[PDB]
């Protein structure tokens, strides 16, 4: 059985392609 | 503990979509990662969890 | 008409996230434990909040 614990907010560029698909730039799609 | 901050915490958020983007686990380590993308709403303004959550795993 | 997870997963509920929530299904990996604690949250479900978390937090 899994259980939550914690978590980190992982390091990703403002440029880089959003993780969301979204083909914009990670300060334009959900990372602003 | 915090079972009354968890319900005060839904009075607070609209949640609007979770899109999982990374996933690792292992049994060796009993230990796995969820990265995400979780789209909310607060008082009228939209917002985006973006998080790897850390899980492990206990019995069975 | 039905009842597409919140999951985001496409599936019914009932045979996606609801079977965890429900305590009919033990969730496989991280990644379904990730998905049904963001349905707890949509559905405002405070006990299987608790119940997924790890004991040594303390949730309840």
């Amino acid at each position: 059985q899994w259980y939550y614990i914690d978590g980190t907010r992982p390091q990703l560029g403002r440029n880089d392609p959003c993780p969301c698909g979204s083909g914009k730039k990670f300060k334009k799609c959900c990372g602003q | 503990a915090f079972r009354d901050d968890i319900i005060a915490g839904f009075a607070n958020t609209r949640w609007l979509g979770l899109t999982i983007f990374e996933h690792t686990w292992s049994e060796a380590e009993n230990t796995g990662y969820v990265s995400f993308i979780a789209r909310f709403s607060e008082q009228g303004k939209n917002g985006a969890i973006i998080e790897r959550s850390r899980f492990i795993k206990e019995n069975g | 008409m039905s009842q597409p997870c919140p999951c985001g997963s496409a599936d019914e509920y009932s045979l996606c996230c609801g079977r965890i929530v429900s305590g009919e299904r033990v969730a496989p990996d991280p990644s379904h434990l990730m998905r049904s604690r963001y349905c707890a949250f949509v559905m405002k479900d405070a006990d299987y909040l608790i119940k997924s978390w790890h004991p040594t937090c303390n949730a309840a």
